[PDB]
């Protein structure tokens, strides 16, 4: 992703 | 002598003594329990945290709101909040002086019955009274005629009052409120590329809304401005140090209030609801009601909410009507301010519900001697 | 330019469990700029990556790998390896065989340092029970190289399983390489090319092409006795492999 | 002329032609670069290995998944795997016929935008379209109503559909999926006494997951048998050559879906998410949604999953209701099969996005013309 | 020969041919428009649903009533239902044979003008006639003398007829009816603990009212009995399978017919309106009205309404009076039967208004030849 | 009754009373069997030399480490190491007072299972407890929040703890440790010219590592100074009398911790595995863990290690983050020092596994009660 | 609540 | 049965670095059943492990070792290395005696081949400065072992560094060895017991006990000239040690 | 309607 | 260990 999850 | 007042509700709760100019005890109504095994011996930490304790350590606890949409759902966790505010925060014994409570209009009858039982059994308060959160806003503004919009965390309700004599048939309740706005902001932020899943980050989303979100005067032209510019993008600091940029979501989130179709809610918008409430009243009194429309609640703290509603009402209402929106400062504590003034009034000493009245007739007395 | 054909025994993850044994193999390969490794039973290329982990630890561009497809369906899925330094020599073109249980592989390097600028290398480890076939077969394969690539000099090594009763007097003349003067044999039968005490010249270094003959250093072609050179015993020598490296020096 | 249905999910990729009943190209979505410089015999420097080639030469190559929870983190590698699936496997130029892509719902908006830009420029296909993976699942079953449970390798989501009308407010997405189960199995098997840490070793663990683990009808009841019975033990052979024994670790891994607290996720169980999905919908369509529940995704192939899910929903849902879990065979390829049916439909021809539309309106056309 | 008769009342609509003893096309007068996008393209669907189609799929559609308080509001939507009943339901072209229309008295002038124009222009019907719904009820019962009690979905009205000669100076129109009763049941059911705010749920409330609600002979006495006994309680099954409990709300809602002040209506109760209507008539005929009091309309189906009707009138009327209440079965469709009998009458055939009269004089002829 | 706290780890083993500030019995956990038949003057350990005695006679003996990567392999050899610890070194009967043991996280169950059996059968200790090595590190530092970096001889792991609630899903374990560094230093020295093969020579290389090796922040450039200057070259004399010189190998050996690819291990570096553990934590607890990082273990007193890791982390971490590396003096005994503090605590007494509890539930209680 | 909304 | 004493000059790792010298020392030690080793500079027992390894490489129980903890009072500390064949003689008991830089040790031996059954071995490498002072106390040690261990025959022999100006005629009468005829001196003084050309008889042979004096074969006490016996030169012999082994035979 | 009621 | 690692 870009904040929360590792992605 | 001085009577306690507690505007119990979803989100922040305000408690204080009678005659005080501002509530001295504000804290989120959050009850949480750990989701991990204790590993440190001698830590001394308890197994339940409320108020500021849960907010500081929200990364471990599973936060649960006892009050949802204005109806208490978990009396086990709910009672802890009341026990905490009286003892740990207010540092006063509740059984010495009367306690005043508030609730939203059009609530299940079972909610009031259990509220009375807790006061007269768990705490044994000499006197108690429950008042509508809508009628308390008039006393704060020093008016007797008008409609209020106590857009809180759980329920948005409008009650037209004309020099007293609150009309029961014109009371409109809408489930859309501040808490549902956060869930929408949770979903719309996923499109940009930020994901929040657990309850711990739900509080983070709420802080973002309180610092950046605002209501645009017009909706259709506002989207065009963000399409060919970046001036509307503001940077924010996450608790962990990461930087997040908010795009056009700054104004889209508060827009769900006026267009419930964003959340799929079939009910009319917040501005249409007030228009519906006014039309239910008689024609002879509609002239006064249009002029006096005071707001309330934290959900109406967005900048520009005063001008946007006035445009919506003016287009809907017939022309040559003095449409005035009263949104004074401090209105975030409007419900508590009125209660403190109203409790200090000498006339309130007659309609208190004493423990003797509850004993002789049971909890059902709250529907007869109290509105 | 030191070129050797090292016939490792059972090259795989099993020999990679030991660390000391792999350390010696690292020492051996560094001696030769171009070295041929045969009979590598690796199928997922796990073991070959371990070498380049050690070989190229000093510098990523210290060696390059040239490996073949698992053409060896017989028992283990072995594959040939062409370990060469890239800045000595550079690979230009290569192709597979085009009669053998193990198809031969041919590669070409651009050796600017030596007088021989272009040359071809043929690697072939053969079947011990079928020694007669390939040795005459590759002679026809040699002729094809001189026209499809137009290279006059072509370099031959591999594990041909020669001598030690594998080939007899009747079939010694059957080898076209012996009859033809161009395919001179650098390794005499007297030299021992296996780690065991028994004399066995299994590998045969063959140099073809008139310009290549002047390029090879006279007397340099000799088996490597890494057992005595490194001060090792017979059991550790057999632990690595049952064969001795056979080098050649190019000037 | 025809339509290229491509499902670039995580773990595996399915490609084929419209109208066929089964994909013709299935391979892991793994791309590997040469760790050490060198060339192949009879070939040039490939510089990249995609799919089954990557697993064959995993020793001298790195292993990296371009897809993590349905998000394209890197685009240089995604360009390669698309190149591999068009020329080396399907053996057909994409410039002749349009293609169709699939994506997870609630994905970041930047993910879909780059999908359009790459394909309309690198491959220059005449037309393109993007569809929700969950929506395509309903077409394979041939139904028009019912919720869709798409538990893929990286993302698990539910999309309730009633009479062809989607409910965007009722979409719930869970990051717990088959990939997280594989990582959870490593820690569980560590307790038994086996250690797996290598990326190439991770694939061997996944092979154990697909053949031995099953979901039981109860935790405490069956685990009591496991602690006092060797019949549940099943021996397995690693490719290295050794033989291991799996006992009570067989059932804990596939059942983390129902109790996500084992991994630390605060999100509720997969049965809870499906139950919460329906509850967000209106009352009148709840009878239909409960009856038609379609199971999809690779992580749904565990034996006994239908019985466990039905038991969980029955307890939560009110009684006297016909609960039915539809788990037909060939459900692993349900997503691709639906894409072939949708592409072959003549009515769908008016939904393709052509080059003329893309050029004038820019890459952002996929947001309005497409879903 | 044959003549169409269609009950144009709000809510349920009736249709049929002249001479039949029972209508065949009965369906609610509701029209829905979807508020969600159609993700599934397999079928073309429709953007409008009228009649049982909207009732079958009221989960997604937004129900709207074209006829409110016996007034057509949306003429564009009003014409759509007429298409459905003529073609889709009755399979009969309006041009073949004449049609008969019904409406409530004291209707605004513009309503009659445009209703006739639609008949002449869109459906080009050769001849039609608009009749008072209450007047037709007398023909159904056979008697031509008495006072009619028509209490429809939107409007409850009275008109006295004494051997013909309908009195225009004694007609009273009251807007309180079953539609507002359901809205009142909407509010009171909140107190018990159930919410049905959305429009789709609003139809569920009407089903509950038509099944469990009943009229109590003595409102005050039944309040005490219900407050101390569960015998009056009855259960119900919602479409989703949940079970609700109805207490005093079972009979409080139907009792609002006699206490309009509960709904905020300044108008007096229907029993007093019936008494007031007779007072406006001359004393010579007042004795006749008490003998013949017929009941009509859907809201008369509440059990015990006839017994309550005669009890109230007895109080206001002097002693030694013949208080007779006539409540025949099928009175919900009594208006349709009365129209069918009137159309079959040969004398009334000369009273139709023809097309040639309309063109010569315009739509204003509806107020000279048509009554 | 005291509380025996013994580390029982790889390499050096610590044993001492509860409440003491420093261990008393410190000696390598090496046991050896006499390769040679002969015995010497008044010789008492004929079965096997145990402890530092085998160190003084490693030329004759053969050294075997009972602990490899933190798991017991030779249970018969472990029974000697405890028997030597309790009797000939600590000089007390273990049956008089109970003993506390430590174990690395993510250990096989068989290691803990047989641990209980040995203590309650061979030594008949009154009670026993097992504590994670990482957890006890925080107690010595006196803090309750932060991560733990225990880099021992056989295993390196990180266990983040937040306010006494350790997170099971964030525990990471790395197999590379101090023992592997010694092997790497032996291999590089062989190329230098000094070959070490015997177990006695392996110990000597370890002594060289503990005295000369150090960590350089500028490793990518230090080798230029090493290759262009002899200042970095230091000479350490060997027991045989030959003085060897260590040049660039002085700092290359400690670099294997940050670059595991030097040893062929594909796992991430020690600096990276700390960041990965934090990345798996909650967002709101991310800020606190960065401030509190505790370094422990014998492979941590390398000079300059704190600076290198602090610089490495601040590159990966977002800016404006206070990264503090807390490295208390005398961190070689942090694991044991924390054990003494926890043992002396009165609250910790209730967590001991008494012998009576072991009898009823067997050895299976070691996981029900402990971590 | 008890039927309609989630409460 | 054969007994001999060999003093090795600075027995430490510096000596087995050479391999030729390592080959030599195995030869002499195999020639006798009981060998006495002194001047063991080894501290970590590295040397003894390698030394007997060549002795037990084939049969694990050809020789058994007894080693003393370093008893050197000064910085230089030596060990009493013992090597005996278990089949011919077994160790019964050991004792470390309580005047000397390194205190002596005594052990019991059961020799079934010889006429005597139990005899006590006393070994001591004397201090060259205090050779006269320390040898007198050995008489008390001789008095010690005859009742506490109750052995009639005790064998005392080692490097006492007598003669060559270390012990003159006046100091010869000072010691109690020559005074009492119960213990008799064997190794001739004229004979040279050192690897050097100088005739220095540093090794002294002392025999006590009536039964053991009958067991010793007359004329069997003579230096072992390994320089001449093995045909080695002087500098090769000096590398092994500066002394010559002394051997006695008991029948 | 046009004034009084909502219609 | 018992599989992966050497222990
Ligand atoms: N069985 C019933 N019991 C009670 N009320 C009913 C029943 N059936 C219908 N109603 C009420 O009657 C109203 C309309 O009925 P009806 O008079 O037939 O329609 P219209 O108003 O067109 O004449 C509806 O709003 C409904 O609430
Ligand atoms: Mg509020
Ligand atoms: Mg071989
Ligand atoms: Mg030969
Ligand atoms: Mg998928
Ligand atoms: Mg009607
Ligand atoms: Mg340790
Ligand atoms: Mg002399």
């Amino acid at each position: 992703w870009x904040a929360x999850c590792p992605a | 002598i001085a009577a306690l007042v507690v505007d119990n509700g979803s989100g922040m709760c305000k408690a204080g003594f009678a005659g005080d100019d501002a509530p001295r005890a504000v804290f989120p109504s959050i009850v949480g329990r750990p989701r991990h095994q204790g590993v440190m011996v001698g830590m001394g930490q308890k197994d339940s945290y409320v108020g500021d304790e849960a907010q500081s350590k929200r990364g471990i606890l599973t936060l649960k709101y006892p009050i949802e949409h204005g109806i208490v759902t978990n009396w086990d966790d709910m009672e802890k909040i009341w026990h905490h505010t009286f003892y740990n925060e207010l540092r006063v014994a509740p059984e010495e002086h009367p306690v005043l409570l508030t609730e939203a209009p059009l609530n299940p009858k079972a909610n009031r019955e259990k509220m009375t039982q807790i006061m007269f059994e768990t705490f044994n308060t000499p006197a108690m009274y429950v008042a509508i959160q809508a009628v308390l806003s008039l006393y704060a503004s020093g008016r007797t005629t008008g409609i209020v919009m106590d857009s809180g965390d759980g329920v948005t309700h409008t009650v037209p009052i004309y020099e007293g004599y609150a009309l029961p048939h014109a009371i409109l309740r809408l489930d859309l409120a501040g808490r549902d706005l956060t869930d929408y902001l949770m979903k719309i932020l996923t499109e940009r590329g930020y994901s929040f899943t657990t309850t711990a980050e739900r509080e983070i989303v709420r802080d973002i809304k309180e610092k950046l979100c605002y209501v645009a005067l017009d909706f259709e032209q506002e989207m065009a401005t963000a399409a060919s510019s970046s001036s509307l993008e503001k940077s924010y600091e996450l608790p962990d140090g990461q930087v997040i940029t908010i795009g056009n979501e700054r104004f889209r989130c508060p827009e769900a209030l006026f267009q419930p179709s964003f959340l799929g809610m079939e009910s009319c918008g917040i501005h249409e609801t007030t228009f519906n409430s006014i039309m239910k009243c008689d024609v002879d009194i509609r002239k006064d009601l249009y002029a006096n429309t005071v707001l309330s609640g934290g959900t109406t703290m967005y900048p520009g909410i005063a001008d946007r509603m006035q445009k919506e009402i003016t287009a809907l209402a017939p022309s040559t009507m003095k449409i005035k929106i009263i949104a004074p400062p401090e209105r975030k504590y409007s419900v508590w301010i009125g209660g403190s003034i109203l409790a200090s009034l000498s006339t309130f000493q007659q309609m208190w519900i004493s423990k003797q009245e509850y004993d002789e007739s049971g909890p059902s007395i709250v529907h007869r001697k109290c509105f | 330019l030191k070129i050797a054909a090292f016939n490792i025994r059972t090259f795989g993850e099993t020999k990679m469990s030991n660390a000391t044994l792999a350390s010696y193999i690292v020492r051996i390969v560094r001696r030769y700029d171009i070295v041929l490794i045969q009979e590598v039973r690796d199928s997922h290329l796990v073991a070959v990556g371990k070498l380049l982990d050690y070989l190229n630890q000093d510098d990523p561009n210290t060696y390059h790998y040239v490996v073949s497809e698992p053409l060896g369906r017989n028992s283990y899925k072995e594959r040939y390896l062409f370990l060469f330094r890239p800045n000595k020599v550079s690979v230009l073109d290569t192709y597979q065989y085009d009669s053998f249980s193990r198809e031969p592989a041919v590669v070409k390097f651009s050796s600017h340092s030596t007088k021989v600028k272009e040359f071809a290398i043929v690697a072939l480890h053969s079947a011990p029970s079928d020694a007669v076939a390939e040795i005459n077969s590759l002679y026809d394969v040699y002729l094809d190289v001189q026209q499809k690539w137009h290279l006059n000099d072509v370099m031959l090594m591999g594990d041909f399983n020669a001598d030690c009763s594998y080939v007899t007097s009747s079939q010694w003349s059957s080898i076209r390489l012996r009859t033809s003067s161009t395919f001179q044999w650098l390794i005499p039968d007297s030299a021992d090319t296996t780690a065991t005490s028994t004399n066995c010249a299994y590998d045969r270094i063959v140099v073809a092409g008139s310009l290549l003959q002047s390029s090879v250093v006279p007397g340099s072609a000799a088996p490597f006795d890494f057992q005595a050179a490194y001060g090792l015993s017979n059991e550790m020598a057999l632990a690595i492999s049952d064969h001795y490296p056979v080098e050649v020096t190019l000037t």
